[PDB]
């Protein structure tokens, strides 16, 4: 699969008043790793991130393309962007290549700019949005992360149990996966501040 | 107050005017012709005379009544070429409506598109603005009949009993003195008032061979041009 | 995915099921296939989701534009004509299995659109993967000019049978009722399925995972 | 686009806009440039700086390559466009043929662009006149000038800008071979020519040289002050 | 009183092209002479300043290895025509293995001597003398801005062409020789020029069936001049 | 002044002086008439000999556009050839698309829109032509149309285009149309053309007659004018 | 069709560019801006042309347009003519960042806009962009900058600029109060307060009729301080106390 | 269409744009209007005189909606007005395609002003003689935006445009304040429109549309005939 060319896994999880997004660090050509510091979670303003998984070309291309349109929007309008607006923008940008498609599965996780309301959604390679309340995942090891989050999630979660739940989910779902591993970066954000922790994952 | 070339093209003067279209409001006046429309209860009536001075000239090809669609008629004044070109533009957009939107075009939307095109001819300064006046009539469901008019300047409008051409300061004076006083509106109140208003403005009291009468009614929504015999019937019908 | 439509004695009852499968894995448990078109016309989609979404948003924008340009209520046949002309212009590449319903001046009108551009006016349609079960239930228990609660019970029964049969079907069931005056739109019509409460609390503890590198970034 | 012919012939055999766009050059800043035999030198006068601001952006002398140098007069924007296109062209020549770009090639390109520019449909002619100084292979110093017509025209010293007739008349009674003997004397010869031009206070005297195997060096205005001082010393020694 | 650029005259001719024929008159002189031994050709450089390096001004340019040229007045428009004429002769030798003769060269030039227009801009301002040795022997050819292309046996152009054509018709006949025509040209040159004739004023360009290419470096011009 | 220049500008009283100047351009041409009978249309063009100037068969103003339609031009000649070529192209498109013979109304309307479209702008000039269009069909009868320089196109029984325009229709109107077969109308048009346009400024003239109707079985061609020679044997008897 | 061409490109028989100078004399009216490049920070000043009491001031922004993170510009001339120019300028800086993923250096931005203006000064005869405008900004190569656009396409790096016809005497005042880079971020603001107090004939400088925005240097932020009104008010009170202290010398 | 591509709008020797100044005069010769923002909604009100007693008041509409929440009136010429209205209509739906959210009024005025200014500069076309008065209830705070033929725009607490706009403006400066309701806004709007109109002002001489944070609403001559008790 073209989706299984470089691996990749992005998990986002909605907590009580906060949201946590995590991804893996590994980059390489299919059986050969290259580096452990490939960035897949990008900042789009304050208290709002996006995660990208799949082929790395479309990852960096869509990230830069989106940053282009995002800064043009935030300069035409002095306010910062609402998450539904970002979701629709990514959907329109992907659907402009309906028949020339990018190979990526964006995951958006961010808070409300007015309230402290969390937001998660994910898209497909043609622009199909999907808003949920618990979690969205994207990458090769989908079924593993589905099993983890449908196994471990509770509705009302303090950030500590949120962090440990997404930690255990990512560690176990990545360790069953082959082509995706080599470390975990975790972004746990809230109304007040933004916390970024990296886990002691198996480097095998 | 003129400045620059405002006598030549469509630009703004020092008093805020443009002169080309207000020269085009008497581009209708070289036709030498008068048009009257009447809308009452559930009918709608056009009347317009012809002018054929030649015995070598026909009568069929002199009709100004142009059946636009099966539920839309019209009449024209002004110079002939602008009128006929405007007619083909109207027919092309009506067929475009029927292709895109399926159902029959309302007479209001057609006048909107014609007004917008007349603005496009007015808007750019390097295209000539089509000195003809266009009258529309039509039937609408849940509203009855309608009478609409499109100007060369691009302002469409629509009203009860309307007249444009040469002598219509007098015609609109007569129609103010005639439709505001509580008249009911039958098929023959409309026909009698239409033939008699032009018959009192021009004071001719003439043959059934000069006026053409375009009618539409909510019993037959098809546009209908009358025959000389029933025109004669209406004419001796107004002879007390 | 099993959508259905019907025409009772006054208006239209549309239904849906909100399991968005991706291949063989349940990707969603709560989605929305009943889309907005106009204050009187709605639409349901099937097959490729994003194609139906983008197409129905384009046609809803164009008809909102047309209705605000005209100054009156839209017509269903106009939506049908735009959709069939666009889908035929794409030569059947865009897969959009649509059910179109609205109430005009002429009354209730139901259209189903197959993704090449073939359209039909019907009193009742089913589209999707499990449409066959709902069409079975319709042909079993349909009569002309039903009442409201009869039609609602019928459509709920049909999509419920499609969920107890089909494998790409199965979630909580969406309905929508359009009249000359009263529009209703409901999130869970009848929730057939429950879920067993967890038997083991498999909750982790505050520090059960080794952390290598932290960062804190304050905000306002 | 703009389908019109801006530049029409005269009733007596002229181009109005080519001969008249020389006036914009004639009402620009003065700039001279000479070639010595081993060191080339040029510089502009009439910077007319308001003495109290930055000066790194008003630089009228630039380069296209490590081999070629610029100067101009007239209005500055057309010079900016022509220099940008000339940089693109010289680098594209380096893309192909592996030489450093010959100066004669870049002057032909500039004059050709200028002439096919005066010829074309409604394009306003460039009211500049450039000086293109470079020293190509085997160390040969050469310098060409342009014209709004587009005639590259090789000289040995310059006469453009304001009052260029006076400057060329000084170069006329100053065409000594011995002036091109020493490099320092050639620099001082430029200083004396520009001194026989405008106020020449030693402030708007912006000069840059090339010793044909190095790149351009913009001189710091204390060496130029000592150059003017020793020129005044030789002028006193004349008495 | 600006009219449109492409107007005839009330008399009949044209305005802009007539103004181009006026524009030639300011140019520098040139003299080419057909001789059965070969075509010879001469020109005046019009040197203005001693600052002005003498050997860079071109008047005879090289169309082919056996087709010569000389230009007048406007230089740069002429350079475009020279370039394109070279390109088209190269297209002819390439697609035909053979030599495009001088008349076909000048037909390829005067197909767009007048294509000046506003769509699909001005007329060109140069008179051209074309020489060379094709299969029809030597040839000397003279065209103009108007495209009125003609064969001339010994044409004189530009600013002093009246006395040059007269005094050239005085000395010319059919059976001239080469060097006689060379000195017979430069006599006319130093009667029509304004400066003293020396080594740096004029330049020659001669092409022969025997002297196969036009070859003329400096200082044979000195030996030719000192034989006056 | 200033307002007679462009074909886009209006006048202070509201008309286009360009169209008027082009209309009285065709006024200088010789004379081109036409007339229909109850089963056909007869054309006729007065062509003048000066002394030699040509060969009996150049530049014939009777063109032939379609299988059943031909032109009877008068005015600027090259523009009439261009218009005939455009009409030939339009009849080609109609025959290629709908598969049957062009109705004369549609041909006349397309040509009238082209003439009107060349009057709208300043880039182009209006035509200097005025021509006739005749036809015949088994389901349509005889139709004779007429297109001015402006683009106003309608139908006649008889017409005349050239210098002698009223004095050529003074006796068109003394004909009748129901009672005539066209074989009388041949010598009628012939004898009147020899009557009108006396010998005064021009000395020798020459007659052309085009001829379409039922007798040609729907074809259009020039008469065998030498056959039956019907002009001259009554025309020399028309001087007293 | 050619006797209606205004010919806004052809050289007059005087020796200048006719339409260009008239664009400049369109600059000279309706406006007066300046900025102060002096060390750690840079500022802009602006005058309310529409100081009528029935506005909203709901834009959070006036004459300034924060065109990137590290550049804004003061404008003078025809307004929406410049709104078109700000849109294209912002789009140029953002396509640069798209191309390199490094922020845009202020002089190739200035040359991009200047060549846009020159392209409509040169061919075709179109109405020229009758807008002069300022530049503030930051880079990796010089720190703090100021630039002055002209309708011709000419620019210049200034150290304290000038637009409006009301401010030529201000530049005379800038030279008579020339300093050698001392940015106590209060002396330069007091200086600009003094300049706009003197140059506009508006008596005693109501703070609603003025506007000052600054740009200070922070490591990861590069904040642009479009400051509020109260500090302007107490700055004016500070300056009029310093004028009373200054005229104790008579 | 012919390839001329030159613009008639050029700078004066004084440095003015005489065609834009003439267009502003052409606006000043148009029908008056007034529009007032008063803390909860915005009120728009025009002055619509039929030429005779023959005309109908159900055909032409001055107050014209642009979205479900944005009103738009003018003071100038209808034949240009409807064209740029239609342009604004088509413009707002591309934004709603892109973001799937109703367009803000600031963004409308940006894009419409950009179109109008672009139209002022492009080749051989006259500027619009139309001054708009746009408003809408976007994100709680309502807005009120006037444009002009020069392509510029502003933001007003209350304003007027048309005949005797200075007199109505001086009444607005005296009448209006910071805080009002929709009814008092209509009160001062009909007061300042009745300042300049003819004596007989009825339910059809005026034409009034309001705005709510619940959405745009266009009032009927029923409620207009309700409000003409105790007039102004």
């Amino acid at each position: 699969s073209i989706m299984s060319y470089n691996g990749g896994a992005v998990m986002a999880m909605k907590g009580k008043n906060c949201v946590a997004i995590a991804a893996d660090r590994r980059f390489g050509i299919q059986a050969q790793m290259v580096t452990t510091d490939f960035q897949k979670i990008f900042p789009m303003g304050d208290r709002l991130y996006i995660g990208l998984a799949g082929l790395a070309t479309d990852v960096q291309t869509v990230a830069q393309r989106l940053k282009f349109r995002l800064n043009l929007y935030e300069l035409k309008e002095g306010r910062q962007i609402k998450p539904y607006t970002l979701m629709s923008m990514v959907a329109n940008l992907l659907y402009e290549k309906r028949f020339g498609p990018y190979y990526t599965e964006p995951v958006i996780a961010g808070l409300d700019p007015k309230t402290f309301k969390p937001f998660i959604c994910s898209l497909d390679l043609i622009g199909c949005p999907m808003v949920t309340d618990d979690f969205v995942v994207s990458g090769t090891c989908a079924e593993q992360m589905y099993g983890m989050c449908e196994s471990l999630w509770e509705p009302n979660m303090d950030p500590d149990h949120l962090f440990e739940t997404i930690s255990q989910a990512m560690l176990n779902a990545v360790d069953r996966d082959a082509v995706s591993g080599m470390g975990v970066i975790v972004h746990i954000i809230e109304k007040d501040k933004i916390t970024t922790r990296t886990l002691k994952a198996r480097m095998d | 107050s003129s400045a620059g070339f405002d006598r030549h093209i469509t630009i703004f003067s020092p008093e805020g005017r443009l002169y080309q279209v207000e020269y085009a409001f008497k581009a209708i006046n070289q036709g030498g012709l008068t048009s009257v429309a009447v809308r009452g209860k559930d009918c709608a009536v056009i009347v317009t005379q012809k002018k054929v001075p030649d015995k070598l000239l026909d009568s069929s090809t002199v009709t100004h009544l142009f059946k636009i669609t099966e539920n839309i008629g019209c009449v024209m004044t002004g110079m002939t070429a602008d009128s006929r070109s405007q007619v083909q533009r109207a027919r092309y957009e009506a067929a475009n409506w029927k292709y895109k939107y399926g159902y029959e075009i309302p007479v209001d939307m057609l006048c909107k598109r014609i007004a917008d095109i007349s603005q496009v001819y007015t808007q750019n300064a390097e295209m000539r603005p089509l000195g003809c006046c266009m009258i529309l009539i039509g039937i609408d469901e849940e509203q009855g009949p309608q009478v609409y008019k499109c100007d060369p300047a691009g302002y469409y409008c629509g009203f009860k009993a309307t007249a444009a051409g040469v002598k219509q300061t007098e015609s609109t004076s007569f129609l103010e003195k005639k439709v505001k006083k509580k008249f009911d509106w039958t098929f023959e109140q409309t026909v009698e008032t239409a033939i008699t208003c032009l018959s009192t403005v021009l004071s001719i009291d003439f043959k059934p061979s000069e006026i053409e009468v375009g009618v539409v009614t909510v019993e037959n929504p098809k546009f209908r041009i009358l025959t000389e015999a029933e025109i004669d019937a209406h004419l001796v019908a107004l002879a007390e | 995915t099993t959508i259905a439509g019907v025409v009772y004695k006054d208006g239209i009852v549309l239904g849906a099921d909100t399991r968005a499968t991706e291949g063989m894995v349940v990707a969603d448990k709560n989605c929305s296939k009943i889309h907005f078109i106009s204050p009187n016309i709605y639409c349901c989609g099937a097959g490729t989701a994003a194609d139906t979404d983008m197409t129905t948003q384009l046609i809803s924008s164009n008809l909102e534009l047309h209705s605000l340009s005209t100054g009156r209520l839209p017509r269903v046949v106009t939506a049908n004509r735009m959709l069939k002309q666009m889908l035929f212009r794409y030569q059947g590449y865009i897969g959009a299995a649509l059910v179109l319903g609205g109430v005009d001046v002429t009354g209730p009108h139901l259209y189903s659109i197959y993704p090449h551009g073939s359209t039909d006016k019907l009193p009742y349609v089913t589209m999707g993967s499990g449409s066959l079960a709902a069409m079975a239930v319709f042909e079993d228990k349909f009569r002309p000019d039903m009442e409201e609660e009869e039609a609602k019970n019928l459509v709920s029964e049909a999509i419920a049978a499609g969920i107890f049969n089909d494998l790409g079907s199965g979630s909580n069931i969406d309905l929508c009722v359009i009249s000359k005056n009263k529009l209703d739109f409901l999130r869970p019509y009848t929730v057939p399925n429950k879920k067993g409460t967890r038997l083991g609390r498999y909750r982790c503890e505050k520090g059960t995972t080794a952390v290598l590198t932290e960062k804190i970034t304050p905000l306002e | 686009s703009y389908d019109r012919a801006i530049t029409v012939f005269s009733p007596d055999g002229h181009l109005f806009q080519v001969e008249y766009a020389q006036e914009a050059v004639k009402k620009g800043s003065t700039a001279v440039g000479v070639r010595g035999r081993d060191i080339v030198v040029l510089g502009v006068e009439k910077k007319s700086v308001a003495k109290l601001q930055d000066e790194r952006t008003v630089r009228k002398i630039c380069a296209l390559d490590d081999n070629v140098c610029m100067a101009f007069a007239g209005l500055t924007a057309d010079a900016r466009i022509v220099i940008n296109r000339a940089r693109v062209e010289c680098q594209s020549h380096r893309l192909t043929v592996e030489d450093p770009v010959t100066v004669e090639y870049i002057t032909r390109y500039i004059a050709s662009l200028k002439q096919r520019y005066t010829q074309s449909n409604g394009r306003r002619p460039f009211g500049i006149s450039a000086l293109i100084v470079g020293f190509d292979f085997d160390g040969t110093p050469r310098l060409y000038q342009t014209d709004p017509s587009g005639t590259y025209h090789a000289w040995k010293a310059n006469a453009i800008g304001r009052g260029a007739k006076s400057v060329r008349e000084f170069l006329e009674k100053n065409y000594t071979d011995e002036a091109i003997e020493t490099d320092d004397l050639t620099i001082k010869l430029v200083i004396k020519a520009l001194l026989e031009v405008v106020q020449s206070g030693g402030k708007n005297i912006e000069l840059a040289v090339m010793r044909r195997d190095q790149s351009l060096k913009i001189l710091n205005p204390e060496e130029i002050e000592k150059y003017v001082a020793e020129i005044e010393k030789e002028k006193e020694e004349n008495e | 009183y600006d009219r449109g650029v492409n107007t005839f005259s009330p008399e009949g001719r044209l305005f802009q092209v007539e103004y181009a024929i006026e524009a030639i008159k300011l140019g520098s002189t040139a003299i080419g002479i057909q001789t059965s031994e070969g075509v010879c050709l001469a020109v005046e450089k019009r040197i203005t300043s001693p600052l002005m390096e003498p050997s860079s001004i071109e008047k005879i340019v090289e169309i082919d290895a056996h087709i010569g040229c000389a230009m007048s007045g406007l230089i740069a428009d002429a350079k475009t025509l020279i370039d394109k004429a070279r390109v088209e002769t190269q297209n002819h030798w390439f697609t035909y293995n053979e030599t495009m003769t001088v008349e076909s060269v000048t037909q390829a030039v005067s197909n767009l001597a007048l294509q000046f227009g506003e769509e699909d801009s001005r007329p060109f301002g140069v008179a051209l003398l074309f020489g060379g040795v094709d299969e029809k022997g030597p040839q000397l050819f003279h065209m103009d801005p108007s495209g009125t292309f003609v064969q001339c046996d010994a044409r004189a152009i530009g600013s002093a062409s009246e006395g040059a054509q007269s005094s050239l018709q005085e000395v010319y006949h059919k059976s001239m020789t080469l060097k006689e025509a060379i000195k017979s040209s430069l006599i006319i040159l130093k009667q029509v020029m304004e400066e003293k004739l020396n080594a740096t004023n004029i330049e020659l360009a001669t092409v022969q069936p025997g002297q196969n290419f036009h070859m003329f470096t400096k200082e044979e011009l000195e030996e030719v001049i000192k034989d006056i | 002044t200033g307002y007679d220049l462009s074909a886009s500008t209006f006048s202070p009283d509201g008309r286009v002086f360009q169209v008027e100047y082009a209309m009285k351009a065709v006024e200088n041409s010789s004379t081109a008439i036409g007339i229909r009978c109850k089963d056909g249309v007869v054309f006729g063009v007065e062509k003048l000999v000066l002394s030699k100037l040509y060969e009996e068969g150049s530049n014939k103003r009777l063109f032939n556009v379609d299988r059943h339609v031909g032109m009877a031009v008068a005015g600027l000649l090259a523009d009439a050839r261009s218009l005939a070529d455009i009409a030939r192209e339009e009849a080609s498109n109609f025959r290629s698309n709908f598969g049957y013979n062009i109705p004369l109304k549609h041909l006349a309307d397309r040509v009238a829109m082209y003439v009107h479209a060349y009057t709208l702008y300043s880039a182009v000039r209006p035509f200097g032509c005025s021509f006739m269009l005749g036809s015949y069909s088994v389901n349509d009868g005889a139709q004779l149309y007429m297109i001015d320089p402006s683009g106003v196109s309608y139908g006649y029984w008889g017409c005349a285009i050239g210098k002698a325009r009223q004095a050529a229709k003074t006796e068109i109107e003394k004909l009748q149309m129901k009672e005539m077969t066209c074989r009388d109308i041949v010598k009628e048009v012939a004898k009147i053309i020899y009557i009108v346009h006396d010998e005064v400024k021009d000395k020798a003239f020459e007659l052309e007659l085009s001829w379409v109707g039922e007798l040609t079985n729907g074809r259009h061609e020039i008469v065998p004018k030498d056959i039956r020679e019907e002009a001259e044997k009554y025309a020399k008897e028309s001087l007293k | 069709s050619r006797r209606y061409d205004s010919r806004t490109t052809i050289f007059s028989p005087e020796g200048r560019l006719y339409q260009v100078e008239y664009a400049m004399e369109a600059i000279g009216h309706a406006g007066t801006c300046l900025g102060i490049l002096a060390n750690d920070g840079v500022l802009l000043a602006a005058e309310r042309r529409n100081i009528h009491k029935l506005l909203d001031e709901v834009f959070f922004s006036e004459k300034i347009y924060k065109l990137n993170e590290d550049m804004a510009c003061s404008v003078a001339g025809i307004t929406s003519d410049a709104n078109v120019l700000t849109n294209e300028l912002r789009l140029i800086a953002q396509r640069y960042l798209l191309q390199y993923q490094e922020p845009i250096p202020c002089e190739q931005l200035v040359t991009a806009l200047c060549d846009i203006k020159q392209a409509y000064t040169q061919f075709g005869g179109k109405r020229p962009f009758g807008v002069s405008l300022l530049y503030i900004g930051w880079d990796k190569h010089y720190g703090f900058q100021l630039y002055q656009s002209d309708p011709s396409g000419n620019y210049g790096g200034w150290k304290a600029t000038c637009i409006g016809n009301n401010s030529a005497a201000a530049v005379s005042m800038l030279k008579q109060d020339y300093k050698e880079g001392e940015m106590t971020l209060k002396s330069a603001l007091a200086l600009a307060i003094k300049v706009l107090n003197k140059t506009m004939d508006v008596s005693k400088l109501s703070a609603e009729k003025v506007e000052i925005a600054t740009l200070t240097r922070e490591n990861g932020k590069t904040v642009i301080r479009v400051l509020k009104q109260k500090e302007v008010e107490q700055l004016i009170k500070k300056h009029e106390e310093e004028e009373a202290k200054a005229e104790r010398e008579k | 269409e012919r390839g001329y591509s030159f613009s008639l709008t050029t700078f004066s020797p004084s440095g003015k744009l005489v065609q834009i100044e003439y267009a502003l005069a052409a606006v000043a010769g148009g029908a008056p209007s007034v529009g007032i923002k008063a803390a909860n909604g915005v009120v728009l009100a025009t002055e619509k005189k039929q030429k005779s007693i023959l005309y109908d008041e159900r055909s032409v509409h001055k107050v014209e909606p642009i979205t479900k929440h944005i009103g738009l009136v003018y003071s100038g010429m209808g034949p240009d007005y409807r064209v740029l209205v239609h342009r604004a209509r088509k413009l707002a739906q591309q934004y709603y395609l892109v973001y799937q959210e109703p367009i803000p009024t600031a963004q409308l005025v940006q894009r419409v002003a950009s179109v109008m200014q672009e139209y002022t500069q492009s080749g051989g076309v006259r500027p619009f003689g139309v001054s708009l008065l746009i408003c809408g209830w976007n994100e709680g705070r309502p807005y009120l935006f006037q444009s002009d033929p020069s392509g510029a725009y502003f933001a007003w607490k209350a304003t007027a445009m048309g005949k005797n706009y200075v007199n109505g403006k001086t009444f607005l400066e005296k009448r209006y304040n910071e805080d009002l309701e929709l009814e008092d806004a209509i009160h001062t709007a009909i007061l300042t429109l009745k300042e300049s109109f003819e004596g007989q002002m009825t339910e059809d001489n005026i034409e009034v549309g309001i705005c709510n944070e619940a959405g745009f609403r266009r009032l009927t001559p029923t409620e207009v005939k309700d409000y003409l008790a105790a007039i102004a």
